[PDB]
């Protein structure tokens, strides 16, 4: 449609990839499903260094007021912005996206007490969107998921 | 001077660079 077939095609991924590692994170039941080899390495790198962000930087995150989706989404942003700011873009990188989502979320959740399954589709479509819209050609270039991730985490 | 999320982020690209680094 919109953005051809390839571009879509990726944007899917990054979201599948995006709401899985989240739904992770967060411990949303999951059904017998069979996670593909990107999923699955995503999944054990992402939340490892989730838990090296909350960590190292745990007397910043003490002082997160992520009361909302929309307060969650301007620190994502922002944030971002910052680490991002020299323009250098690699997979450790990346990871950090997903994690710093799963930071968030996680504070979110802590605020809320309990989440709808709202907040976790809406955390997960707006990282997906800056990793598409930041990273998209990046990744493109070095090899996608299956050639370069996979190839980087899990030679 | 810094901000915090400034800090935030800078600190996030150095994890990254250094897990770039670790799986190499």
């Amino acid at each position: 449609g919109p953005l051809g077939s390839m571009a879509e095609s990726e944007l899917m991924h990054i979201h599948s990839l995006a709401e899985h590692y989240l739904q992770y994170v967060l411990q949303v039941p999951a059904f017998e499903s069979a996670p593909s080899q990107a999923c699955r390495v995503l999944q054990r790198v992402a939340f490892s260094v989730q838990k090296e962000v909350e960590k190292n930087l745990k007397s910043y995150l003490d002082d997160f007021h992520v009361e909302s989706i929309d307060t969650a989404r301007i620190i994502f942003n922002q944030v971002m912005e910052k680490e991002f700011e020299d323009g250098i873009i690699n997979w450790g990188r990346i990871v950090t996206i997903f994690a710093f989502g799963g930071v968030l979320l996680k504070k979110l959740k802590q605020e809320q007490i309990a989440l709808d399954v709202s907040a976790y589709k809406q955390v997960s479509s707006f990282v997906a969107e800056f990793i598409m819209n930041n990273t998209g050609e990046w990744i493109r270039q070095n090899g996608g998921w299956e050639d370069g991730f996979i190839k980087k985490f899990e030679p | 001077p810094n901000s915090i999320l400034g800090q935030v982020g800078r600190q996030l690209a150095l994890i990254g660079d250094d897990i770039n680094r670790r799986y190499d």
